[PDB]
């Protein structure tokens, strides 16, 4: 029966799961956000007063790899935040008119904005687009700082690389991969914040686009 | 503005449906041998004055109107109705079946949706008097819909309103009682710790002339 | 212009107030037996014949009108209620409730809201004087809306003035101390360093005939 | 509570906090991105002076490294502080709708020159899109620099290469990495003056878009 | 062609005065007992006739007008005007106050910016002559606004002859020392090394009727 | 204050500040535009009276990179001076309306020729789009030179390469980029010539957008 | 089509002028006691009646006019013309001033640049006759701009015609010489090589009705 | 004085100027494409009918290089050339207005095809766009040709290769590039057909866009 | 002078020199290209029944080398052939207007289905577009070929490559380029066919695009 798979689909993601999703984005998650910053940029000033011998490419240090796991966890639980949020409007997107489409322009934005959330802020993509990646760093940022700093690592451990500017690199790997969390922190408390907002100002619209009975007709 | 979309409606009169859902509440009600109407008024402040623009608007000694939306287009069809009463009156002598007036109010307002070169009015209405038949409850839209009531609401607190007195109303009412709890149907349409600030009130019974309540006379429902 | 937005709102008439909010300030208030104006003039240049074009606008001897928004615009409205004046003293020998007047001018500037090829007046009015009933203050906008008033303002300096008096606004004081008023009251909507020229001013109290203050009696207020 | 949750971020975030920031950027940001133009400009002379040989490619200069950190640490504190103006838009973007849009359209308008400033100006981003990156450099100058100076600093170093155009490309990347920093600076200066009157300007209906109480209706 | 800009503004007629800030330059300025006009204006071709020229229009032996933007929508408003004061003087024997034919020309124009299917008159107008209340001096706009002056000026000239006006305008000067005056004030709105070839002049007096300074009159004060 | 902090930034750069950089433009800089195309025509007739050997592989031609240096810092200037007409338009882009455009429209006219100056023409850019890099050679010609020519050279000392086309690139590397500084100077003179007449035609409303008293309403 | 563009401009008159530099050229000029006017025939095909379709033509014996332009326009305007001329006739006995003709001419045009609805007339014309000021020369555009000439010319060879004019014409000249001046500078306004085959002439001194030339008379000028 | 700028600017570069490019094109630039042509075509008959052994490998042909030679010189004269007309029009680009815009669009119009010759017919800039490179050969075709033949060189000369596809291909870089020549010149010469008739049609709007001087406002 | 230039250009490029590539292409160009998908289809009617060793390896197969040739040569023809046409069109395109464009809209039509046929269909270009190539194989095809199979042949050869699937790919090399010959001569007739039907239902458009000459002014 068709109305009953609809109404299953909707009783099981309801205004109450995406408002919950709201509730713990404005209390919990920035909160979090914060928190990772702050770890970012203590480590972060830890590497400025730092100079770096061939020691520093024998050892990976764990204190960044904690700070890049800690913000991929955050990441990973707002992009499933998104997904529960972008399910109860993409649910609700009534059958398609071209008319009485002024909730469903609504949706449209809303989900447009979580897309973005999602796609650019959290870098969740494989493959970024045609506008690149406009965050500081996403996803599989761990993953990237590992990669990046093996390559140099192996080229200044053995036979090595006298180069010194080489040396240098390894801690300028090391600094920005703290920066960038600092960077992409505070971006993803703007986009957050701007979800928050949106959210809260058009659930009405979100949940029910068309409220639809004339006096017209009989 | 005369324009069907492909599902057949008339976007320019639902759009002026809008706009009346932002006038202030307005009832009325029949009890035992009359009917009633009572509106809110949104007080701007105490440099307006009071006695004045009033939302209860008499149309002859028996009948009564009370409108929603564009104040000023609804002072346009108020004039029309009390012209179009003395047509009539003029016409046969008396004014046998109020229903017949607010078809007329109704007709000019269906116009307003068919021919180009105008808009719709952004108007709602509830009429109320007493005729041969007895008395009469009216409602008329910007469309020119109309319904006879035994109870029923226009203006943002509409739903409100109409909730309670489906669940409340009861026919036959005394006057007092009738009043009474039309004061309540109201106060459950406001913002919760947000104040009655005093309605106008206005009761007609089979036989009489309208009564236009007083400022101390609605107190003692306050 | 004469269209619903999806919210129910004519965005032309809503650009019409723009016009209005442009326009000088200007203010009436009620007072023992009788009602004044003020308005506020920006001048300008010393090459402009100062003694003329005023903004206080007799309609007949009992009644005064002051506007705002575009001046022509205005201009054809105040004759339109001249004129309009004059008919109904034809008719009935005397003209009884001012309100009807204002009902008139505000039916016209409806009409230009709801009827194509046409656009609204860019203009507010104030009406003030003296009928059957009493003194009377009313105003008047692009949509055809009228409010009755204790003390009301039009122009760029509405919001200021009226914050003013609502604060600082009594019932039935002396003309003298009205005045007075009044013209604090139009000093709080100016900027500051910013100082307050040569404002027309006229009155009129219960039995008499409107007197325009000439430019020596204002004097005595600034 | 919905209104309590929009009136917190609004509470945290008002006009003030973003003037705040435009009221730095009028006075103290401009001076120190015309300093770090200055001391490019200085760098840049020096190595227009220098003969290079082997020993430039064994050490890597303090001077340039030190104009580049500056460089890094304002952009830093730019992109920050215009992340601060758009929570401060971005939270009072008003219920979606179909008209009434004067003041969104500002909003809008101004967020879009923020995220020009953040995006292409500062370069911020992990990757650029097909528009490209029109600054002379970004955000990563250190780690572009060292990166670009290792490559021919290891091919010098080896026995080394003897192409001359090589140990010439050495020294060109000393002088093109200052002169970058000059014409970034510069860039950026237009931009952050452009922002400073679009604020400004069009504060009002960046913070209260809607003005909306007709007199029509009751 | 009517319709309000959200900031209340109507941009059809602000290009009609785009149009007039294209034509010539007049002044019109009173002085003791009196008021004048002059205007300039680019004849190019010696092929041309001077003597037909159509600056400077009487409309009627008391008052005249100068003219600035289309000539041909500035030659319907003259007959307009003169026919106007044709009807006046028919009604009531004369024409007591110069200032109601004015405002009949500018409520013509007014009409236009109101109106759908037509444009406004690109035209700005000066009226001089002399009424019941003495010597007058008026503009109008294309919408429809007018002022009276002490002195003023229209067309591309406009602004530099009113700067210099204001500075060096004085009341109550004799004719001569008002006709040398507007000279210089004329001159002063010229290119550099651009020569003033001679304009119209027409003055009147307090019991006189129009002059119209002949060619060789004018010449005397180049 | 709001109208002190915009009129600070109006105070400090004003149409005469842009006037200058025209005037320097019509006169100056032109000519400095000829001599350089001069030399780059002479460079280009000496390598066309040649036969390479890897004695050429082995010094990197004096005079070639003179006339690249010279080019470079030509193009610097025009750029810094470019971004003084930007900023003294956009600082005084007016309040964002849907309404009074004309003069608005002038603005965004001349300053998208001055950033196509920048951006296309100079190729000041770290990264073009996908429109290309339209222009012979960019503000980093030096550097390219030198890497190109870096890897020929590579190739031929090692014996090198025993190849007689690689030679012949050599030679003709040198030659395009004489070439591609003939073919720029052209390239850019006309966008000079371009621009004089776009700011000197418009300046007007690139100062003064709107006009804003209106006899209308009183 | 009555729009004006934000510089003031009315394109739609702008391209109406472009039709009429299409037409064929003719000019008008006063001589000695009198006024001419010769229109370039252009024809092709000797499968047209040549002297049927004139391009000048009588208003009345008094009055010619020439066109150029839109064809069926210009006989419009033309058969208007000589309603007009006889209406003044009956009224008043006679045309003392060819002026006012070519204003009614003229107001007829501009009527069709202010009205929606309506496109102007592609059109321009002279008017040459002898009224009781003396011989008399106009022209008048698609805007209904008109002038007063002593010389002048219409049509795709207009610019090269006055320029040669401004040059070569005196005042007073003897009819057959004036003439030949005018033949002069018709041939001036042909391309390098083309050859100017028989104009219309017509002429009118005071005293005299008009003649038009006859074929044979004209071939003596070239 | 600026209208003495702009006066100055335009009586350097007039109609005059631009016709003459014209008179040139029209008749010696289109009998020296032809000769570049033919000169290709007897080029590539020579290298179909011929056998290659690695002693083809050991020089780079003359008859060819001059060829290439031959073909950028005329791609730089063409280039040159087309920057005198495209300052003719540049130059006089009006006012900018929303009205009185059609020789305006002339004047693009025109320049836009100018800009093909020169962008895409003429392969002069250093990067083509996301369009791609449309002509068979560009003016560094010279560059291009060397550096392809010398990969297939070293390849070939060494231990050399025994593939006997790759010596196949170092014949097919030969014919290529003369084929490539011989497309390129033709498409070229529509090309400068085309603009010879644009030019010839519209030049009067090119020169003079707006004609303004009304009779109806006095 | 400026007519004499555009007529000489009309009466070297006629509607007949048009025509007669278009009757052409009906017989003689049609004949051709089912010719080399013969030759073609046979060569892989001879690859499918083979077993490779490592002899295929050690000669280019010349029935192969040949069926390519023969396509360039004939892709070679329709190029230069239709630059006839497009000269003939785009030597007429009329006076710039924004009016009596329905003529000039069939000529930029029938110019747009010739540009497909070169740049797409013929695979002219030296790069493509990011629209790819369509077409199975382009002008350059025996080039195309060479590298591919040069690459192999270097793995096979040698101390060379144990792969199995090497060497079942130098045979998929053979097979594919002679498959893509099959498919690019199909696909090109159908151009040719839909060029042949454009140019013979417009060309009176296509020569004349305006017959101006109202009889209404006079």
């Amino acid at each position: 029966k068709r109305a009953a798979l609809i109404q299953n689909l909707r009783d099981s993601y309801t205004e109450t799961s995406s408002f919950a999703v709201i509730e713990e984005w404005a209390a919990g998650t920035l909160q979090e956000i914060e928190g990772i910053a702050k770890a970012a940029a203590e480590a972060h000033g830890v590497i400025r007063n730092s100079t770096y011998g061939r020691a520093q490419a024998e050892k990976s240090p764990e204190q960044l790899l904690g700070v890049l796991q800690r913000y991929q966890d955050l990441c990973h639980n707002v992009y499933c935040q998104a997904e529960t949020i972008r399910t109860v409007i993409a649910i609700r997107i009534p059958e398609h008119k071209e008319e009485d489409n002024l909730g469903v322009a609504v949706q449209h934005a809303v989900l447009k904005i979580i897309d973005e959330l999602e796609i650019k802020t959290l870098g969740s993509g494989e493959k970024s687009g045609s506008g690149g990646a406009p965050t500081p760093i996403g996803m599989y940022a761990l993953r990237e700082y590992l990669s990046a700093r093996s390559t140099v690592e192996d080229k200044l451990l053995g036979g090595g690389s006298q180069s010194p500017s080489l040396l240098l690199e390894l801690r300028q790997i090391d600094a920005d991969f703290m920066l960038k969390v600092e960077l992409a922190t505070t971006h993803l408390s703007t986009m957050v914040r701007a979800v928050i907002n949106a959210y809260l100002l058009n659930w009405k619209k979100l949940i029910q686009p068309r409220t639809g009975s004339d006096h017209m007709v009989s | 503005i005369t324009v069907f979309s492909p599902d057949g409606r008339l976007f320019q009169v639902e759009y002026a449906r809008e706009a009346v859902k932002k006038g202030s509440t307005a009832l009325g009600m029949k009890f035992a041998n009359g009917v009633l109407l009572i509106s809110d008024k949104k007080v701007r402040s105490r440099l307006i004055e009071q006695n004045s623009i009033e939302k209860i608007q008499l149309i002859d000694d028996y009948v009564a109107a009370v409108t929603s939306g564009l104040v000023a287009d609804a002072r346009v069809l108020v004039d029309f109705a009390r012209i179009s009463a003395q047509q009539e009156k003029v016409t046969y002598g008396s004014l046998v079946n109020i229903e017949n007036l607010v078809k007329r109010v109704a007709d000019q307002m269906q116009q307003y949706t068919q021919y180009g070169g105008v808009r719709p009015y952004g108007v709602s209405l509830i009429f109320a008097g007493i005729d041969q038949i007895g008395p009469r409850l009216f409602d008329c839209d910007p469309a020119g819909t109309i319904n006879e009531y035994k109870a029923t609401a226009i203006g943002s607190g509409k739903d409100a309103v109409v909730s309670f007195l489906e669940r409340e109303y009861k026919e036959n009412l005394p006057e007092k009682e009738a009043v009474t709890l039309g004061i309540k149907a109201l106060k459950s349409s406001l913002e919760e710790g947000e104040e009655l600030k005093a309605p106008e009130i206005a009761s007609i019974t089979v036989g009489n002339k309208y009564r236009i309540y007083d400022q101390e006379e609605v107190k003692k429902f306050l």
